[PDB]
């Protein structure tokens, strides 16, 4: 239909483009997964391992947007590198501008309102994935805001995506009203990564290995990777099971 | 549908029916393939001989770019011509103002946002080319290949047009017999018996083989085709043990 | 496929191969037949020139586009133009700034390249005429053909337009004799009459209708016609 | 979990450590830590199914705890935490569990010991569904005897009961059968007769007829006798005692039937006169198996 | 479906009413029951808040935005039209308003403005009308406490009482039966609380439900006390607790 | 003859999920009753055809040795009432 085709409003008054770039951020299959220690932001992401065509190593979800702030992408590929560039590019010019680090809350604004300038270009097909950013930010301390293709954007206590996403947000659920706040428990930055990791083994019921994860954690002021051998050292208790 | 009537709506499929039809078209194109080495990178192309009033080694689809960087593409002649041709374009305004040349990775993503645009709009054309390219900078040898999707990842081996099924297999072997890769005037003979069985896929016209290297340790980190006895003597190797 | 997928440039066909194409190739056949052919030292073009009748001008379609090169046109009429203009143009440029006569070779990926652009874009037109383009350079002759696609490949002899059949198969024959012969104008110039004879279905044989240029690494692009093509006819 | 190197080792070294196996059993006796420190490493390596190998180490260990009054009690401990990890397939490791169970029965190391390590082990093995549940519900049926004797009785009917309503295949026929009707007698204790009712409604009784099943085809019918005959229903008793009668081994033998044929009498008079029991008393009368009693008669 | 005539805005539709515009509306139907209520001494805004996910956060999810510190705005729709209609409202106030008369707009004024843009969504072939329809509740003093209406259209109204949403059939009827203009602000906050309780009642807590008031200044919130003449904020936002506080005054 | 549980592969969990909705009600309406509900009849299976819808129906009914009855109707399919009407 055409009436699939327009970018100006469908007859509904909700878009079918929109429904369309919500499936297309499931062809990956990613599950993702983010949460919020006391004083430490942990962002796991599956790091397939291709054929020996590829590199595993050099295939990554997990990117390096600026001091702090981390971003994961669930959808297309090439997609994802369209929109890296603008958001790497405003925290520049925002500490050009202003003469202060950009806070994480700000750059999530900026990128919903490019989003939506997205449908009303006629010649544009509005980029169809999700913009997770994570740091631990200025004021606010550990933050999880989470970005649609859409525009529609939302901050979390902890969150997970993919068609599996289901089953990572129950145990996150009853866990933090066993544990009776929004933290995952231990101020040590490193245990909380090795309480993520486990959560993720469970809830998907499929054991990883270190070569089948990547693992970004935020402190202050840096947002860095992890060797692949760090990742081992926590799994290998966990690991027999 | 009428996805494919109109560039650059969003199918229900995710990704616009054009821009599959666009990839297609790599296959139409000749098995290139690209070894990763130790020290450098190969460069290898199957460059079907159309008659005997073309001319040899004087439209070569090897093509310099830079002063290190060595490229070949696979598809739409054309397409994939101008494409070369923007990417030295890039290039050039990375010299000037940073006074250093283009790490690969850059060149990767450089090229990457120029091949996004140009599908994310109705009024451009997808591209339908997928390039190998590579060489040796400033941090050692990489071998990168460019999806007309626009995705691009690191290699240790690329194979790409039609005959890429027989060039993957070959392809193994290098990775067992050397985690390294194999080394570089060694890699000139092992690439000439893939492009070789890969032209009994493609010998319905006669071919030549075009061979290029970057190499640190016979090349000094600078681009060059290896022509003459090099290039003879490879031939050799494969018709040997094809027999 | 009249209108729908393959009916302006950017949609693709399945498959992804342009209906539009052939049919600019399919113009070039309808096209004044062209016979071109070199030696190391020569590049010789034989074409047709064309009339509609017996007091309108036996009408030159080889035309002269620099002191060292020249071209010939098979195709549609106004697309031929804005191109050969263009390669004018660059050629000045060269000679202006940086010393050097264009190189042959050289200009060509820019052809090239100008062809693309109106396949990227909405609207415009893809050129929709093939040219044989001959040159002397620093690299000897030389001899090009563009396509409708935009690909140009140095050939020892080819030729395109109207009942192509003849003369190529000529060429394949008497490849090997023509490739020899240098430093020898006159011969060159010889064989390629002899070539467009196979091809024509006899229309004519006459001086008034034949023009034959030639440019070297001996004569430059002078247009030969009349007496001077008597000598070989 | 990748690398296929540690599945050939770990089995080698398992081999290698099992014929040391003496060194171990011979090491409790001086501290029971020490030998099973070495065996828990074997079996920690990252790949699955290592717990296999290494697990035969664990066969002979296992009866080295269960044969000790102390040693039991380290038993306990161990296989607890095991089942917690992973369960490190469901197989692999729970056929040693299974075994730990099968052991308690023959032990007879005092009625006391038995008992504590019982309520230890039914509780962690509930997680499992397989095998290891057939073998709870069998050691579950220990504390059931002892509690029987009890006034903790009551407590006991809803613990077996709660095992056998879920549905097994696992189990055969002939099993399932016999733990469903020993409920029924429980609940006859219990007075609880609307809940003996409802379990006979799920025992099939065609499969009573097949002829390996005639040993349980007389205890069922016996146990309905009960749950009607409380509550006065005499209707009920006379079919019951009649399929008895119908059962193949006690047809054939004046003996068997004679105090079965008795019994249906008394129930039919007993029975407000009307017209059911025309048609089942003239049935009796066809039949000279009645009239070869003369008091019934 | 319709007609290429009426998906196009450079073209006069057959009716003449477009068939987009006719979206939009839809859309504003489809969302959160908002309205609001005028008072001799205020004006009360009050509005549900998606749920959202279960781990998403509520509080981030804002549908009262201050536009200027004195003079707040509430809709009904989607979030990413709201945001960058709204970054406009600002924007353009400020350099037609706060540099040239150097001081805030009346809330006539602002209205104005915020019409215009909304307009220019509407005339411009290929840009779809806001997906959101605004109630403006503000004060100014020329013209006192003051409650509008700003349609996607571009067109805007005062009123006595609206409301829109899913819900603005059902509320607009109690407020009429409950309340008219000439009574007081605090019996109308008790009553707007009530009247949105129809519509839901499986949570009615202070967390998914934002409450505020246009009134009265608040000197201490002007930020740079010492100085008395300048007016304080007249926009107060109500805390979830002060929600709660005001549920047990209902 | 039963089709074999064992060789129902992938769907074991199939099997154990259908007899809570068939077995309970089929042997005994009594305890739905009792419990105050309305017995369950009608039940709608659906997955791409070869997953062994038809295979599962077979495979408890066996179980319980109730009588079973598969009626393919595209076996007798028609426009108008004819064959269709003897047969139901
Ligand atoms: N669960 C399964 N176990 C074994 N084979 C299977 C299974 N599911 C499908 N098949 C095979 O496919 C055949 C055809 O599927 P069929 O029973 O006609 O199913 P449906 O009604 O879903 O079309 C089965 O008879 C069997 O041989
Ligand atoms: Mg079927």
């Amino acid at each position: 239909g055409y009436d699939r085709h327009i970018t100006i409003f469908s007859p509904e008054g909700r878009l079918y483009q929109v429904e369309y770039a919500f499936k297309a951020t499931n062809q990956t299959n990613i599950n993702s997964l983010a949460v919020r220690g006391k004083d430490c932001t942990v962002v796991i992401s599956q790091k397939k391992v291709p054929d020996k065509l590829l590199d595993p190593t050099t295939v990554s979800y997990i990117f390096c947007i600026s001091r702090t702030i981390g971003m994961v992408v669930n959808g297309p590929i090439p997609d994802a590198r369209n929109a890296a560039l603008r958001a790497k590019a405003e925290a520049a010019e925002f500490r050009y501008k202003y003469g202060y680090d950009m806070p994480c809350d700000v750059l999530a604004k900026r990128m919903a309102n490019l989003s939506q300038i997205y449908t009303q270009r006629a010649y544009m097909r509005p980029l169809g994935v999700i913009l997770t950013f994570v740091s631990v930010d200025e004021e606010l301390g550990p933050s999880i805001y989470k970005t649609d293709p859409a525009g529609y954007y939302v901050g979390y206590k902890a969150t997970a995506t993919g068609p599996k996403q289901q089953e990572i947000t129950t145990n996150l659920e009853n866990h933090f009203k066993k544990s009776k706040i929004d933290h995952i428990n231990e101020e040590s930055w490193e245990k909380v990564v090795e309480f993520a990791i486990t959560h993720m083994i469970d809830a998907l019921g499929t054991e990883f290995s270190k070569n089948d994860l990547e693992v970004g954690v935020a402190t202050k002021d840096k947002f860095f990777t992890l060797s692949a051998e760090n990742i081992e050292e926590r799994l290998v208790a966990i690991a027999e099971q | 549908t009428g996805y494919d009537l109109s560039n650059s709506v969003f199918s229900p499929d995710g990704r616009n029916f054009q821009v599959e039809y666009a990839v297609k078209a790599v296959e139409n194109g000749t098995t290139s393939i690209g070894i990763k080495c130790n020290d450098g990178v190969v460069f290898a192309v199957e460059k079907l001989i159309t008659s005997k009033l073309l001319v040899p080694q004087k439209n070569v689809k090897i093509q310099v770019v830079d002063r290190h960087i060595g490229c070949v593409y696979s598809g739409l002649i054309p397409d994939g011509r101008h494409l070369v041709n923007r990417g030295r374009e890039e290039a050039a305004s990375f010299k000037k103002l940073y006074k250093t040349p283009i790490p690969i990775p850059a060149f990767a993503d450089r090229l990457g946002q120029y091949v996004q645009a140009h599908t994310l709009y109705n009024s451009v054309r997808p591209f339908g080319v997928s390039t190998i390219f590579g060489g040796v900078d400033k941090n050692g040898a990489h071998l990168y290949m460019l999806e007309p999707s626009g995705s691009y990842w690191g290699y240790k081996g690329a194979a790409t047009g039609k005959g890429r099924q027989s060039a993957k297999a070959e392809l193994e072997k290098l990775v067992d017999h050397h985690p390294e890769g194999l080394s570089a005037r060694e890699a000139v003979k092992q690439a000439a018996k893939i492009i070789y069985l890969a032209h009994e896929d493609n010998k319905e016209k006669d071919f030549e083989l075009e061979i290029s290297w970057c190499s640190l340790s016979e090349t000094n980190g600078l681009h060059k085709f290896v022509k003459g006895d090099l290039l003879q003597e490879a031939i050799d190797f494969a018709q040997k043990e094809i027999n | 496929f009249r209108n729908n997928y393959d009916g302006d440039t950017v949609t693709f066909s399945p498959t992804g191969r342009l209906f539009q194409v052939e049919y600019a190739l399919e113009a070039i056949k309808q096209g004044s037949v062209t016979v071109g052919l070199r030696s190391n030292t020569h590049a010789v073009l034989v074409a047709l020139k064309r009339n509609a009748d017996e007091l309108s001008s036996y009408q030159k379609k080889i035309i002269k586009c620099d002191e060292h090169m020249g071209l010939s046109l098979a195709g549609l009429a106004p697309d031929a133009r804005v191109l050969s203009n263009y390669l004018r143009q660059q050629c000045n440029y060269s000679s202006l700034v940086f010393n050097r006569k264009l190189a042959v070779e050289r200009a060509g990926h820019l052809l090239c390249d100008k062809a693309q652009k109106n396949t990227q874009s909405y609207g415009g037109r893809p050129y929709g005429v093939g040219l044989l383009i001959i040159g002397y350079d620093k690299s000897g002759a030389h001899l090009l053909e563009f396509q409708p696609s935009g690909n140009v490949t140095e050939l020892y002899g080819t030729a395109i337009g109207a009942r192509s059949q003849g003369a190529k198969t000529y060429l394949e024959r008497t490849l090997d004799t023509f490739i020899k012969i240098d430093g020898n104008p006159d011969e060159l110039i010889k064989a390629g009459v002899e070539a467009i004879s196979q091809s024509l279905r006899d229309e004519s044989l006459t001086v008034d209708n034949l023009s034959i240029a030639i440019v070297g690494k001996d004569t430059p692009f002078t247009i030969y016609d009349g007496e001077a093509v008597a000598k070989y006819i | 979990m990748s690398r296929d190197a540690p599945i050939k080792a770990d089995k080698d070294y398992s081999q290698i450590l099992k014929e040391e196996f003496p060194k171990i059993d011979s090491l409790a006796q001086n501290d029971c830590n020490s030998a099973l420190d070495q065996l828990l490493v074997l079996e920690k390596k990252t790949r699955q199914a290592s717990d296999l190998a290494s697990s035969k180490e664990v066969l002979a260990k296992i009866v080295d705890l269960l044969a000790s009054r102390n040693k039991w009690d380290d038993l306990n401990e161990q296989l607890t935490l095991l089942s917690k990890k992973h369960g490190q397939l469901k197989l692999s490791i729970q056929y040693m569990i299974q075994k730990v169970m099968e052991y308690l029965k023959s032990s007879k190391s005092l009625d006391l010991n038995t008992r504590i390590s019982v309520i230890e082990t039914i509780r962690v093995v509930t997680e499992n569904k397989i095998f290891v549940e057939v073998e709870r519900a069998r050691v579950t049926k220990d504390l059931v005897e002892i509690k029987k004797e009890e006034g903790k009785i009551d407590e006991a009917a809803d613990i077996l009961c709660e095992l056998q309503v879920e549905t097994y295949g696992s189990m055969e026929m002939s099993e399932k059968i016999q733990f469903i009707l020993e409920q029924m007698e429980l609940s006859i204790l219990k007075g609880d007769y609307s809940q003996a009712t409802v379990l006979s409604r799920k025992i099939l009784k065609k499969t009573f007829k097949n002829p390996k099943y005639e040993s349980l085809k007389l205890e069922y019918y016996n146990l309905l006798v009960k749950i009607s005959l409380h509550k006065r229903e005499y209707l009920e008793v006379a079919q019951y005692l009649q399929e008895i009668y119908q059962t193949d081994a006690i047809k054939s033998d004046e003996a068997k039937w004679k105090p079965v044929l008795s019994h249906i009498v008394y129930f039919l008079v007993l029975s407000p006169y009307g017209n059911l029991q025309n048609d089942l008393i003239h049935k009796i009368q066809n039949d000279n198996n009645l009239k070869k009693l003369e008091s019934q008669e | 479906m319709t007609d290429r005539y009426s998906f196009s805005l450079t073209t006069f539709s057959p009716s003449g009413k477009l068939g987009q515009i006719d979206y939009a509306l839809t859309a504003v139907k489809q969302g959160v029951t908002s309205l609001g209520i005028k008072a001799t001494n205020g004006v009360v805004i009050a509005t549900e808040k998606k749920s959202s996910s279960p781990l998403a956060m509520s509080e981030t999810l804002s549908k009262v935005s201050l536009l200027t510190p004195d003079i707040g705005a509430v809709y009904s729709g989607m979030g990413p039209d709201y945001r960058v209609l709204v970054d406009k409202s600002r924007k353009v106030a400020h350099t037609s308003y706060k540099r040239i008369y150097g001081e805030y707009p009346p809330t006539k004024l602002l209205v104005s403005e915020v019409a215009k843009i909304m307009q220019e969504a509407t005339q411009s072939g290929g840009v779809r009308p806001f997906g959101v329809s605004l109630l403006i509740a503000g004060h100014d003093e020329f013209n006192g406490f003051s409650l509008y209406q700003v349609d996607p259209s571009g067109s805007y109204f005062p009123w006595k009482a609206t409301a829109i949403g899913k819900g603005s059939v059902a509320a607009k009827t109690f407020l009429e039966k409950r309340w008219n203009d000439e009574l007081e602000l605090e019996d109308a906050i008790h009553i707007a609380l009530l009247t949105l309780k129809e519509s839901v009642e499986g949570e009615f807590n202070g967390d998914t439900i934002e409450l505020a008031i246009i009134g009265d200044e608040n000197p201490d919130l002007l930020g740079y006390t010492g100085i008395p003449t300048d007016k304080g904020p007249r926009f107060r936002k109500l805390t979830s607790q002060e929600i709660n506080d005001r549920l047990e005054a209902l | 003859g039963e089709i074999t549980f064992d060789g129902i592969g992938g769907l074991t969990e199939q099997i154990r999920e259908l007899r809570e909705v068939i077995e309970l009600p089929l042997k005994n309406p009594e305890i739905f009753q009792r419990v105050g509900i309305k017995p369950p009849k009608g039940v709608l299976l659906y997955g791409p055809p070869g997953t062994g819808k038809t295979l599962l129906a077979k495979a408890v009914a066996a179980t319980i040795g109730a009588n079973f009855i598969f009626s393919p109707a595209s076996g007798i399919v028609d426009k108008y009432i004819g064959e269709s009407a003897r047969i139901i």
